[PDB]
């Protein structure tokens, strides 16, 4: 489980090699807690293959903004640095996975 | 009507099977620390698939075709501290010693002196049965009566009766001796076995802590997941109905194993939903055998989607909302999987819910990354016998050196038909 | 079709070999009559394999108080002096096949 | 903080109850099967109103005492609750009641009082603060009805200023079969009606309506019968767990002894497969939620309770509420709102009304005409008359029911 600040953002998302989703939430969502159960069991699933990130958008209103983010849950992948899909809103583990496979 | 008797073997075994006979008990009506039912009443279902009746209606009793065998005593003393009068006392079988956890002791030292009356004891369960349709072996086979009794009595089991269908179902460690006596079980399990469905511990830890939030999560969480996969396997056999589709334990194994030498299975289940919300909570189909057919619901460390299916079953049972919407999901799937040897998709459907689901599902496969969970566990024991570990500890026990060689090289014999099979 | 008193139940149904399916009933008791028809075919199908006896309870008081009844129609099956099974109720002609087929 | 003690009795009673436990477990972080909690850290909430601790750094103990005539129910939650419950306060008997309120009041019932009493006794005394025993029983069959009757009379008798609020399972119309269940039930509504000092009825036809319609079960189970009660219940009691005492909460809701039977109504009502607060308030009150198949709406409200549950505007609807709803003008009248913060395990937020309503006039008027189809050609007559009870005393019993039924149809002015 990788959690974020705006500080960190630049070296931990954008020079990461290889791809990374970012989960922007916070702890009055209710939907933010809903996934928060399930991005766990895709941390071990897609080993190598992915690395999940955290990023509290409260304790750190910096960064959401700056991609256009419309509410939360929003569930951002990432490749360099560059948003390769986007997945908002609280969903199955199922249509989650749909949506990394094809991406 | 087909009768199945339950033999169950060591520790694991035998609490795995306290837990499936309470569950079995409560799904048919029989109360489960006396095996009697309410005044007049008779147990729902085919309850003599399981059990057979005991003397008149009114002091009579129904009574699990069932044996417990261990060494230690500790297991089957705790059985008769929690099931009343429910077992046949003359079919609760144990000794003194355990077997510290050596296969060798239990097939060849201690083992051989409780084979006669465990044997004796199959004898009189088989004959009193109208027409005994299959023997499940319940066991762990990382220590040594499971694992070394185990393997001497399915071996006795199919010199003896031949014919009669034997399935293990058999608890895997998770990473001692354990990875030792694991593959000295494995050669049986490959041999005599009719087949074998593995549990593999390390996937049920994981689902117990990942799914269910349990932070040190004990055997009878663990146990909890096996118990529902065997109701629900046996479900087939206990219940009749107008769209109950009757599965003798033959015709499953018939479907599931197209060779000898293919015969290791594995199972996943669904829901997985956490027993804490189990009837608050439901699943729709959709979520179901989506979970059902993911990776991640698999009671084996593993990930059967990139291997290869050579089989398939999937045991429903209870409520059928929407069965468009199932048949359209199953067809979608079968069109799905990786396939290699052709294949067969078997579908069954019980009416019949089990007592913690209002609708269930168990997915049998026989698939090639069982080879993974077997790797793992040769690389253990490789990793120990190329320096000897503990060694001594088999060699002063009857076992020859060369003679363990031979089982490992039948274990790896067994995980090259699985890597054949996927390419 | 077998009628019953409370004189006659022991040596018709208690002391009876083979077994016996004994329907309490009344005229005044809808779904009794209801099952009258479906109970001739049992009587058929299950020659030598079961004998189906009735008993009005109206003129024969005595015997339903000892068997725990709680309404009619009930079906009982007994073996020697022994109760099997207990159906209440009206039914279909193949629930109570089923029913006879398991015990 | 005031204790409860569940009694529960007979085949209905013992299954609600074991769900009930567990359910109330699970609340208070209590682990079901071992009655322990996560190591240093305690239960939440006011957990001693319905446990009572044993040891130090320890085990929870429920209080609660299950009575049956027959052993397999009881035998059932033994095998599948561990070490939670207090060995000596699970009673059975062997031969059942054979649906006879008979038999449960003066035959086999009898016999199994002293026992029950010793349990009573024994919980009662270890009790810092009695506030209240409940009775969970179906009252159709022998077991519930006539032992039930005699433990509520015992108790009332004995203790006298414990309240006894009886949480009553009303059977269903049966069309398969003729059954004893009218008298049973009739039977029971004469202790219910001068004893018990209130009466929690749940309809079991609208309960399955409820789980066919709401909940989308094509064909219900006893099982999701009993899971809409557990829910009303741990409802209804999240307010004395998290603090009222059970004799506070029947003070509002009871304005004349002789009208003290109550109905119960939950939301949401939404199948086991979020809603908005106005719109959960709206559905709580519709007729179609009510654990009784009437209309509530129709009738008179003499009191009512509602008991929100989770995580402003809550008080502005629940006030447009109190003022649509048709009231009995000389009975003085309630309306109480709770709140508990602690939610059910099943929704992240939920309510309970509770409510006194002249509708419940037709439940039982409906259970008084079927009494009357049996009675009218003395149909079971003998197996009540061959076990102690005289023909006179039925009249006199029957005659109560229509008595209450009077009294709430008086309440409608
Ligand atoms: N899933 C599950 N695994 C168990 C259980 N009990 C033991 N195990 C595992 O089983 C393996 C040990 O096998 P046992 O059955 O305990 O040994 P045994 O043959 O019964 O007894 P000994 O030969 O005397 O040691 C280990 O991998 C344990 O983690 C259980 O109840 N459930
Ligand atoms: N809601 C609900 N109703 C039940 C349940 N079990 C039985 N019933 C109903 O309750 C009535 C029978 O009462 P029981 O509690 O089962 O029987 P008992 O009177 O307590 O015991 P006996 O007289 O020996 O039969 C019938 O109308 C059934 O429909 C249950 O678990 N939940």
């Amino acid at each position: 489980i990788i959690h974020l600040t705006d500080d960190s953002f630049d070296t931990d998302v954008l020079k990461a090699d290889g791809a990374i989703l970012v989960d922007f939430w916070a702890e009055w969502c209710g939907p933010c807690k809903m996934i928060a159960p399930i991005l766990d069991e895709i941390a071990d699933e897609y080993q190598g293959k992915l690395t999940v990130a955290k990023l509290n958008i409260d304790q750190n209103p910096g960064t959401a903004p700056k991609y256009g983010i419309r509410g939360i849950p929003t569930l951002l992948l990432f490749k360099n640095g560059e948003v390769a899909a986007t997945k908002v809103g609280a969903l199955s583990k199922g249509q989650l996975k749909e949506f990394l496979d094809a991406n | 009507v087909n009768n199945t008797i339950v033999v169950s073997i060591g520790q694991a075994g035998n609490q795995i099977a306290a837990s499936f006979w309470k569950t079995v008990c409560l799904e048919h009506g029989i109360d489960p620390l006396t095996g009697q039912t309410a005044p007049g009443v008779a147990p729902r279902g085919n309850w003599s698939s399981f059990f057979s009746k005991l003397g008149e209606s009114s002091s009579g009793s129904y009574v699990p075709r069932a044996i417990m065998v261990d060494l230690e005593p500790s297991v089957i003393d705790n059985v008769k501290a929690t099931s009343g009068s429910l077992f046949n006392p003359a079919n609760l079988i144990s000794r003194t010693e355990g077997a510290g956890g050596n296969f060798a002791v239990g097939y060849l030292g201690a083992g051989r002196e409780v084979l006669p009356e465990v044997m004796s004891r199959l004898d009189y369960e088989i004959d009193k049965c109208d027409n005994v349709g299959g023997i499940i072996v319940l066991h762990a086979i990382g220590g040594g009566t499971g694992s070394g009794f185990g393997a001497l009595l399915i071996e006795s089991l199919k010199e003896k009766y031949g014919e009669i269908p034997v399935l293990s179902c058999a608890v895997l460690p998770s990473p001692v001796t354990e990875p030792y006596n694991t593959v000295f079980a494995l050669n049986t399990l490959r041999r005599s076995a009719d087949a074998c469905l593995i549990f593999d511990n390390e996937a049920l830890f994981d689902l117990a802590h990942r799914k269910w939030n349990i932070e040190s999560p004990t055997v009878d969480d663990l146990n909890l997941l096996i118990t529902e996969a065997l109701a629900g396997i046996t479900a087939s056999m206990r219940f009749s109905g107008f769209l109950t589709v009757e599965i003798s334990l033959r015709e499953l194994l018939t479907n599931l194993v197209p060779q000898p030498s293919l015969h290791f299975l594995m199972c996943a289940f669904a829901p997985l939903t956490p027993p804490d919300r189990s009837k608050f909570e439901e699943l729709g189909i959709e979520e179901m055998i989506k979970s059902l057919f993911d990776n991640g619901s698999v009671f084996a460390a593993c990930s059967p989607m990139e291997g290869r299916f050579l089989s398939t079953a999937v045991l429903y049972r209870g409520i059928m909302e929407d069965k468009p919407l199932a048949d359209a999901a199953l067809a979608a799937m079968r069109e799905k999987l990786p396939l290699t040897i052709p294949t067969a998709f078997k579908i069954g459907y019980v009416e019949q819910p089990g007592i913690s689901h209002r609708k269930s599902m168990v997915l049998l496969a026989n698939n090639t990354e069982i080879a993974r969970v077997l790797d793992r566990i040769c690389h253990n024991f490789d990793k120990l016998w190329q320096r000897k570990a503990f060694a001594n500890w088999y060699l002063n026990e009857g076992m020859s050196e060369e003679q363990i060689n031979v089982l490992r090289a039948s274990a790896q014999e067994l995980v090259q038909s699985y890597q054949v099979a996927e390419e």
